[PDB]
């Protein structure tokens, strides 16, 4: 869907304020806590066996970072989503056997993250355009399944 | 399927919320308005604008509601039984709809309570409310 | 998703014997009572307060056998299915509000209705073919709200 | 969650199942593998051709699961508390699968019971099935 001038403004806005090398590993580890079944597909990360353990580890947070880089390759080509994760949408499908709900869940402990870090910048305005941009995102890592 | 260790978990963050409760009733309503446009047609009968007067009332009962789930913990279909009649025979509302609500609820949580949102009282916190949303939506007269 | 030779010829071979005025009517009112929020979408139907005034209701019935028909259609053009749907997913998503999750239950139960029609002849060979020409077909009733 | 209602009708399908819940399991089990081909990951270690041993025997395993969890209808926490503990700590199911194994199980009850499938036996019996589903994926220790 097309972002407005506005809502395209507001996301360029917080997105230069992020810290790069924390958000991501943040979004990752919350994901393998509260959504306990994920954990099996990093099981060669090390121990996840408990909420301290999970929020601890080196790997989970290392790989985090390369997750949100992709992001925000996706925030530069916002009108050509699905040619831009077209790679990536067939390596989720074919090699690794994740189910297309988990993008889902992943983008919305996104948002829970952007909101626990900027606190009452994180108007209902903002994360109303950033609901729009992980929708999309999560819609082009999942066309290559069908 | 709530643990022992789930229940302290729920009761902490409840006592975090203090006196609170329906301010932050109100502003998980206006973020599920806004970002997901589609929840407004459940109420043609209200006025949708920020900071009216119908939203902050309604924002109390939802609030007050989860209050005494809280101080019922240990059996939910009991303490629920009239608020199912509701939104289950009545209402008719799409489940679809309660993962949206109970998503902004935590966004409201996280954005005010920084220091108490841990990712195990984050894990606990979506089990409630998960659970709370299946009795909602299940017909057992 | 292609289907095979083999998968195509077996969803040919059964569609032919299928009851027309019958079986869109059963998947229908199933829909509405096993799943009973998606009662609330037809509301102008009439009684649907219990699971015999659902079964029993002429309108639930009629409306069952042009969702069957549409299914018809989306057999006879599978490799463009996208450009068939395109003018049911515009209605679907702007003027009738349908969260796309209730396009999967309708095709599952359309399923169940098959295996108690068939009985020993809806094998899992059988079942197996037709699960993709279900997902291809909600695919591409979603395909216009992203 | 479940009725008073619902209860009867699960007991009542249960019954006309007779002694067959085995047979019924491993159809199922069979059902799955073939239709959705990623499910087939969890079982790395069988032999999953069609009537294999393997399959029969785990079969037999689930639908005696299945027996018990009826037999105890008041009070599925405390019957199932071990097969939680290896389903979630353990084998750490993605919740995906147990809708895909859930709906191969009324697909196979529908093959084999047209006259007792009605839609109000059908309404019951997947609530129960998801009930044992959220019990199974569920951390509780
Ligand atoms: C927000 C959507 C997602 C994005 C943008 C994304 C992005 C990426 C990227 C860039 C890689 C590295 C690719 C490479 O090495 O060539 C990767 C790998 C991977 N992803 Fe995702 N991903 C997403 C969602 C998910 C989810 C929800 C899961 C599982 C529940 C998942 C599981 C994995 C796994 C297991 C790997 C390989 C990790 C390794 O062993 O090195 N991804 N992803
Ligand atoms: C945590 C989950 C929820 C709780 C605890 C809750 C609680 C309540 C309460 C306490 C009432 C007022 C009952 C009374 O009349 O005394 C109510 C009414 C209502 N609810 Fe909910 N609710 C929830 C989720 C939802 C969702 C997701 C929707 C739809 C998007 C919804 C739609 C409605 C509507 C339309 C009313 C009637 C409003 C009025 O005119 O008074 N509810 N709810
Ligand atoms: C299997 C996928 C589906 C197909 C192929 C399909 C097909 C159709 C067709 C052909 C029409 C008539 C179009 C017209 O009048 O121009 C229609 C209308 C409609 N559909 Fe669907 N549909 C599907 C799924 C659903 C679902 C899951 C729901 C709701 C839960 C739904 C709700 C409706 C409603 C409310 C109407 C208008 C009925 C009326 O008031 O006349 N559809 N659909
Ligand atoms: C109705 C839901 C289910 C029930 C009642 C059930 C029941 C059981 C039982 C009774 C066992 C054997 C326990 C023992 O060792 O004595 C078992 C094992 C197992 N289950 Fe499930 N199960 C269900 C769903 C699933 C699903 C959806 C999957 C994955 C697709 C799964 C994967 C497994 C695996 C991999 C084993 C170990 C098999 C072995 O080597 O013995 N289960 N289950």
């Amino acid at each position: 869907v097309h972002l407005s001038g506005e809502e395209k403004a507001a996301v360029t806005g917080l997105w230069g304020k992020v810290k790069v090398d924390e958000v991501g590993g943040e979004a990752l580890g919350r994901l393998l806590v509260v959504y306990p079944w994920t954990q099996r597909f990093f099981d060669s990360f090390g121990d996840l066996s408990s909420a301290s353990a999970v929020m601890g580890n080196p790997k989970v947070k290392a790989h985090g970072k390369k997750v949100l880089d992709s992001f925000s390759e996706g925030l530069q080509h916002l009108d050509n989503l699905k040619g831009t994760f077209a790679k990536l949408s067939e390596l989720h499908c074919d090699k690794l056997h994740v189910d297309p709900e988990n993008f889902r869940l992943l983008g919305n402990v996104l948002v829970c993250v952007l909101a626990r870090h900027f606190g009452k910048e994180f108007t209902p305005q903002v994360q109303a355009a950033y609901q729009k941009v992980v929708a999309g995102v999560a819609n082009a890592l999942a066309h290559k399944y069908h | 399927v709530l643990s022992s260790t789930d229940k302290s978990n729920v009761k902490a963050a409840w006592d975090k919320v203090g006196g609170n409760v329906g301010e932050y009733g109100a502003e998980a309503l206006e973020r599920m308005f806004l970002s997901f446009p589609t929840t407004k047609t459940y109420f043609p009968h209200f006025d949708l604008a920020h900071g009216s007067s119908q939203v902050k009332a309604h924002g109390k009962k939802v609030g007050d509601a989860l209050t005494n789930a809280v101080g019922h913990i240990d059996d939910l279909p009991g303490a629920l039984s009239a608020l199912s009649d509701l939104h289950a025979y009545k209402l008719r509302v799409d489940p679809v709809n309660f993962k949206l609500l109970s998503h902004c609820l935590l966004v409201t949580l996280a954005s005010h309570l920084p220091s108490d949102f841990t990712p195990a009282v984050h894990a606990s916190l979506d089990k409630f409310l998960a659970s709370v949303s299946t009795v909602l939506t299940s017909k057992y007269r």
